[PDB]
């Protein structure tokens, strides 16, 4: 009688998307809520979130105060009684196609629990590989799947306060 | 520490709060004016409020007088004190009276007759502090020998 | 035999042995029983255990374990008993504990014999006034009395006048649990109780005790079985323990003018009469006209 | 538009903000239905009345799902005009539900029944065969013989066959002392047994079992009392004083042997107390400022001497002239004997700040909540945090009639937790005469106080806490109180041959029912209409109604939500011809050590046939009877007096949504013997001759005082009771006042009162001597 995020990763590719992987057992309908993290003071969010598997109800007030809700989507599944993992169609969600780091908090339709499965993610087929030195930093932009789209102007380097 | 301005504002808040814990008999309770009397803490808060006055803080005259009237009951009547959790009741009663005595004497309000009668029970003391407080009280009120 | 004899004379993480006096007395009892040695010492430990279990608020797992193992075999024996006594020409027999009231003629010549095939258990409780007033004494229990005026101040026991209402304040303490403490406060002949059970014909404790509300609130917290307003005494049946001292307050009136002896306040356990206290001797009570 | 919610069953709505995650989310239990049931619970059955909300009273009722504690339905059926239902009632019944597909209405028996505190539904619970337990007194000393008499009759005071009644003597600890099987002798039960001298003191009682296994109690005190030798009367003023008025008490004292308390001292205490329960006609309604200071004080110590007539006056100037709250002055007066022993009594004087005052009654329960500021658990009206708090507000006089007023300052104050009292909400209320104002305020958390101020400056306030409830609830402290329907009757008493005419004066119009009830069920099952301002209706009193637990009830509803109102009234069937005119002829004054003669004369108008009248004569000292203000046992009032309302009303209009022995004495020491004299006498039951005449001679010993002569009379259905006062006094009275006991080495000033009650001057010599453990 459970359903949770299986990958627990920070980046899903824009290409070969297949949404977010979720492992479920006897759960037919799942209500997932998506929140776009405020671009300003984003390092303060990552340090508070610490890339968790679930979200506590009391600690949610401080963390979700720097993230705005964009969509409230329920998803239809068909398991009756094996703990098979499945996809999540995200391609039809227009606000998620916009820039920014997102947080998905899923729960069973009419279930009320202490903690609900949550994950921090970004939908992108871009793969950077930075190199840190005593004075400078050289970044190498690329692309996932067949292709190495190297062009890189788009480099937002933010400090501890959360300013580029 | 605090700024001088913050520190002084906090003392004033504390006085007004402490005054709301003063019972109708002049004694002080732990949280409310309707709660049970706290004998040692009445002498403690009365010490605080009298010293606060010498340090430039306002305490109403009626509250000090009512408090002093209650401290005088402690010197005269240790027998009405209910301290059921006390292991050494006479030692507890003696610490209360000696503290009450010092606070009244620092205001020249402790009767020498009462001080001399508390002094007769000096053997009841379980610490040096109540005896040093009683001693200062006797010296201040006029009995330098017993002091 | 030297070690065993020395053990039964030796009294009792901290020590690390998970022990207590109660636990150790029950384990020592089982050891003596198990090794069928010193049966007279077994009976002594069994009586000592009965009083310690009675006076214990809560028992640890090891205390109840030891107590159960030391007493599991005593109820497995029949309750039948036979005795030939000094106060009976006919033999006394029963299947349960049978009490028999005795007068001073019977008690001074009291002799009991076991005419049974099993051991008999006897308990003898004798009570009466001593020839003279004993000195204040205390064991396990403690009692103190103080008289206040309805103004909440200590009442000057000389400046008492015919008609005055007084608040008699009793404080009872105990070094262990006394579930059956009996407080007997015998009155001076000049003081009459304001019978609270007959509210219409007496002064109210609630109304006349506003200046001792702390004491009334403490009394409301006590576990009181009953309170009796008798002609010559105030009686209260209460439960007391070390973490919970008992406060009792009663309203009395100065009635007949005279000079009266003041009996000391008393408290004792019904089950363990050795748990007893007599409060401090007071000055004579003078009731003025 | 929600199709699954249109189906049968009880629902629960849990709401939350779209993407919010909190510890708790708002939730409510509800049922969507315009059906309004009103059940009536009885000892064996349960009659339910189905109806409908808005304009319409759709009474048809087949749809009755009665579920038990497990959750299984037991019975479901239909009956009566337009619709009604009669079902079997269970001791552990839990639910009641309405309709299969046409919506659902929930009514649970677990919730408290409607509070009928404003209605006179009080009386004896003896709806079954009546057993009147009586004696000459209710106060005994340890070592005395308890006297108890009894007469067994049916529900209508008629004789039944000779059956044994089992009586148990119960101690204050609840243990039985002795059990007997009482057999009647000439239709009379008589139980006598001696209290031990080591007997426990307190409220003892004799419990009787007629066979119904429903015990009949007879309470008696066992105390170390002293009979009173004086009578003390303390009188204030019936009508409350204004805050400016001086408080005055008139004192009267006299010796019961017939002489004034000339020169006697009266010591006493004057107390100031708040008068929160200022209107007895409105139980639960609080009056006055709870936030007001110095309302509980000790005013003065009274010390006076009575004049030659035994008279005095107690007065105190007002020290509460600017009060906005009702107060009371209590005088606890002690009239002293020449020896010091008092006769204490209490008198109260009501003080009202105006002629009419505002009163507040919370609609929510009072639960025991611990307060660490006072370190004591106290029961206080609590409501859940974030929920609305309901209150009943009334502008009443001392008598209870609600007066019309406009401009009531209804203010919701939030009390400081850890500056000053924060005024949360303000309102303006207009009240009509005989109207109960209903205010609801949204409450957050912590300490709160609801205060209402009237234009005459009179302030009334009630404190209430907002938070959690950890069980420990007061038995039905939050029960629904219905609006009152003042019911009026044409005659004071009715009979099987009469016809009742009842006027239903409801606050507004409304359909429902009008009926006559008993503890076994109703007798006038239906009547439905109410129109305009009042309704006079005819009720034919049936001949088979042979009981006195019979009551009348009405219910009315009107939509704007459909406000419900209830009316309840006792139906009196006690006939005056069933009462014996018992006359007692005794001398007003008599001497001690002489026999007292009581001349009995039983009669009744038109009839005048006192066939084999039995009389039980007794004589008790007044100083015994005055301690417990003992009422002479009346057999007519016992068997025919108003019995209690045998029904319990349940409705859902309150939940409609709007928008060893002697061992202790042995340890203490043998108590000294008290040699006081208790003058009690009970002669054997006599038979009155053809004329209804008879005489009883009671021997009176060495007694000086007043004696109350009491008599009880009976036949098969005729019952009578009378009393007379006989003063027993010598020509010269010589009485000694002494302590209750003396201890060895004590000195006591005894007082001997020598009183000349002759019209001639007396010259006497008093020779005194002391024997035993006493010396002069
Ligand atoms: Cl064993
Ligand atoms: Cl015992
Ligand atoms: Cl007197």
């Amino acid at each position: 009688p459970s359903v949770g995020f299986a990958s627990r990763g920070s980046l899903l590719p824009g290409k070969v998307v297949e949404g977010l992987p979720v492992m479920a057992l006897n759960v037919n309908n799942v209500d997932v809520n998506f929140f776009r993290v405020k671009p300003e003071s984003l390092p303060a969010f990552i340090s508070q979130w610490e890339y968790r598997n679930s979200l506590a109800n009391w600690q949610s007030d401080k963390l979700l105060q720097m993230a705005d809700l964009v969509y409230t989507g329920r998803f239809d599944l068909n398991p009756a009684r094996t703990r098979e993992k499945l996809l999540l169609p995200l391609g039809d969600i227009k606000p998620l196609q916009q820039a920014g780091v997102y947080l998905a908090v899923m729960n069973q339709a009419g279930r009320y629990d202490y903690s609900n499965p949550a994950t921090l993610f970004t939908l992108s087929d871009i793969g950077v590989s930075a190199h840190r030195y005593h004075n400078r930093l050289d970044i190498f932009t690329q692309s996932l799947e067949n292709g190495a789209a190297q062009q890189g102007i788009e480099v937002s380097l933010l400090n501890e306060k959360g300013q580029t | 520490g605090d700024s001088d301005e913050k520190r002084r504002a906090s003392v004033d808040i504390g006085i007004s709060r402490l005054l709301q814990m003063q019972r109708d008999n002049g004694g002080f309770a732990l949280w409310d004016k309707n709660g049970d009397e706290e004998y040692w803490l009445t002498a403690y808060v009365m010490d605080f409020l009298v010293r606060a006055g010498e340090q430039g803080y306002s305490v109403p005259t009626d509250a000090i007088n009512r408090g002093n009237e209650r401290l005088l009951r402690y010197l005269q009547d240790p027998g009405m004190m209910s301290i059921p959790y006390a292991d050494n009741l006479k030692a507890s009663k003696f610490a209360v009276q000696s503290y009450a005595a010092l606070v009244l004497a620092r205001q020249q309000k402790a009767p020498l007759g009462a001080l001399r009668e508390i002094w007769e029970h000096r053997a009841d003391a379980a610490s040096g502090l109540p005896l040093l407080q009683l001693g200062v009280a006797l010296k201040t009120m006029g009995d330098a020998t017993r002091g | 035999e030297e070690a065993i004899a020395l053990a039964l004379k030796t009294p009792r993480i901290w020590l690390g042995d998970y022990g207590s006096s109660l636990r150790d007395n029950a384990l020592m009892l089982s050891l003596l029983e198990e090794n069928k040695l010193l049966p007279d010492e077994q009976y002594t430990l069994l009586n000592t255990l009965s009083q310690q279990a009675f006076g214990e608020r809560w028992l640890s797992t090891q205390e109840s374990n030891a107590l159960f193992l030391a007493a599991r075999t005593i109820q497995d024996l029949p309750g039948k008993w036979q005795a030939q006594t000094s106060f009976s020409a006919e033999q006394l027999t029963g299947e349960k504990a049978q009490n028999s009231n005795l007068n001073s003629d019977q008690l001074v010549t009291l002799q009991v014999s076991n005419s049974g095939d099993q051991p008999l258990w006897l308990r003898m409780d004798a009570s009466g006034y001593p020839q003279s007033a004993p000195l204040p004494a205390n064991n396990v229990l403690q009692i103190e009395r103080h008289i206040l005026g309805t103004d909440g101040k200590s009442k000057s026991l000389d400046s008492l006048r015919s008609g005055d209402l007084v608040l008699v304040w009793l404080q009872v303490k105990a070094s262990n649990s006394v579930p059956d403490a009996l407080v007997v406060d015998l009155l001076p002949a000049g003081l009459e109780l304001e019978n609270q059970n007959l509210a219409n014909g007496s002064a109210s404790l609630e109304q006349s005790g506003g200046e001792v509300q702390n004491l009334l609130n403490q009394m409301q917290q006590a576990s009181i079985k009953h309170i009796e307003f008798r002609d010559d005494r105030f009686v209260a049946a209460v439960a007391v323990d070390e973490y919970q001292p008992v406060t009792l307050v009663y309203l009395a009136r100065a009635v007949t003018p005279g000079t009266y002896q003041v009996p000391q306040p008393m408290v004792e356990s019904m089950y363990v009469p050795q748990w007893r206290a007599t409060g401090a001797a007071e000055d004579l009570l003078i009731v003025r006209p | 538009d929600i199709k699954p919610l249109q189906q049968a069953g009880v629902y629960l709505a849990v709401m939350n903000q779209a993407g919010r995650y909190d510890y708790s989310n708002p939730a409510t239990l509800f049922t969507l239905s315009d059906i309004g049931v009103s059940a009536h619970r009885y000892h064996n059955r349960l009659d339910i009345f189905t109806q409908s909300l808005e304009n319409g009273a759709a009474q048809q009722g087949i749809e009755v799902s009665l579920l038990n504690e497990k959750g299984q339905t037991l019975t479901q059926a239909t009956s009566d005009a337009q619709g009604h239902v009669q079902l079997e009632n269970d001791k552990n019944a839990a639910l009641l539900l309405a309709r299969k597909d046409g919506q659902t209405t929930l009514l649970d028996l677990k919730l408290p029944a409607l509070d009928l505190a404003e209605f006179n539904i009080a009386g004896a619970p003896g709806y079954s065969k009546q057993f009147f337990m009586f004696g000459p007194r209710d106060l005994y000393r340890p070592g005395e013989t308890v006297i108890l008499n009894g007469l067994l009759r049916d529900a209508d005071g008629k004789a039944l066959p000779n059956q044994p009644i089992k009586l148990d003597v119960i101690k204050p600890d609840g243990q039985v002392l002795r059990s007997v099987v009482s057999q009647p002798e000439n239709g009379l039960y008589h139980f006598t047994w001696p209290l031990d001298s080591n007997a426990a003191t307190g409220m003892w009682h004799i419990r009787a079992n007629t066979g119904d296994n429903q015990y009949r109690m007879w309470d008696f005190h066992v105390e170390d009392f002293m009979p009173e030798r004086m009578a003390l009367n303390l009188t204030g003023e019936k009508t409350p004083l204004t805050p400016k008025d001086e408080v005055k008490f008139s004192v009267v004292g006299y010796y019961l042997y017939g002489a004034p308390a000339n020169g006697n001292t009266l010591q006493g205490q004057l107390f100031l107390r708040p008068l929160r329960e200022a209107v007895s006609a409105l139980p639960g309604f609080e009056f006055g400022d709870i936030a007001a200071e110095n309302l509980s004080r000790t005013l003065d110590e009274v010390q006076l001497t009575l004049d030659d007539k035994g008279r005095g006056e107690v007065s105190t100037e007002s020290q509460w002239k600017e009060t906005h709250s009702p107060l009371q002055v209590i005088f606890q007066g002690s009239l002293l004997e020449s020896g010091g022993r008092p006769v204490t009594r209490r008198a109260e004087q009501a003080i009202w700040p105006a002629d009419a005052l505002p009163g507040i009654r919370p609609q929510f329960a009072s639960k025991s909540v611990y307060d660490y500021r006072t370190d004591s658990t106290v029961k206080q009206p609590i409501v859940d945090e974030g929920s609305n708090a309901a209150f009943d507000i009334v502008y009443s006089d001392a008598q209870g009639v609600k007066k019309a007023v406009s401009g009531l300052q209804v203010r919701l104050i939030r009390e400081r937790r850890d500056q000053k009292d924060l005024i949360e909400n303000e309102q303006t209320l207009d009240l009509k005469a005989d109207e109960t104002g209903k205010v609801s305020f949204p409450v957050e958390w912590g300490a709160y106080r609801l205060e209402v101020k009237a234009p005459n400056e009179a302030v009334s306030s009630v404190r209430f806490w907002a938070g959690y409830s950890w069980q420990d609830n007061s038995d039905g402290s939050g029960a629904v109180r219905p609006d009152r329907v003042t019911l009026k009757l044409d005659k004071a008493s009715y009979r099987p041959g009469d016809t009742i005419k009842l006027h239903i004066a409801a606050p507004t119009a409304g359909k429902g029912y009008a009926m006559v009830e008993s503890s076994e069920g109703p007798l006038w099952w239906q009547e439905i209409d109410v129109r305009a301002q009042g309704l006079d209706l005819t009720i034919p009193v049936d001949k088979t109604w042979n009981r006195h637990d019979l009551y009348l009830s009405t219910l009315v509803v009107r939509p704007g939500t459909p406000k419900r109102a209830v009316g309840v009234l006792h139906l009196p069937l006690g006939d005056e011809n069933r009462r014996l005119d018992l006359a007692l002829e005794t001398p007003a004054k008599m001497r001690p050590n002489q026999p007292l003669t009581v001349k009995i004369k039983a009669s009744t108008k038109n009839g005048e046939k006192p066939k084999q009248v039995n009389v039980l004569v007794s004589a008790v000292d007044s100083g015994v009877l005055n301690i417990t203000d003992y009422v002479t046992p009346d057999p007519w009032q016992a068997f025919f007096g108003q019995k209690r309302y045998g029904a319990d009303i349940y409705d859902i209009y309150g939940q409609v949504i709007e928008g060893g022995d002697g061992d202790e004495l042995k340890r203490g020491g043998k108590p000294p013997v008290n040699h006081v004299n208790i003058v009690v006498q009970q002669a054997l039951p006599v038979t009155l001759n053809e004329q209804g005449e008879g005489s009883v001679t009671l021997p009176i010993g060495d007694f000086n005082g007043e004696l109350r002569v009491m008599a009880q009379a009976w036949t098969a259905d005729d019952f009578g009771s009378n009393e007379s006062k006989v003063i027993v006094a010598a020509p010269v009275i010589a009485e000694l006042n002494m302590p209750r006991f003396m201890a060895s080495g004590d000195t006591s000033r005894l007082t001997l009162d020598i009183t000349n009650l002759t019209d001639k001057p007396q010259k006497l010599n008093v020779a005194l001597t002391a024997s035993g453990l006493l010396e002069l």
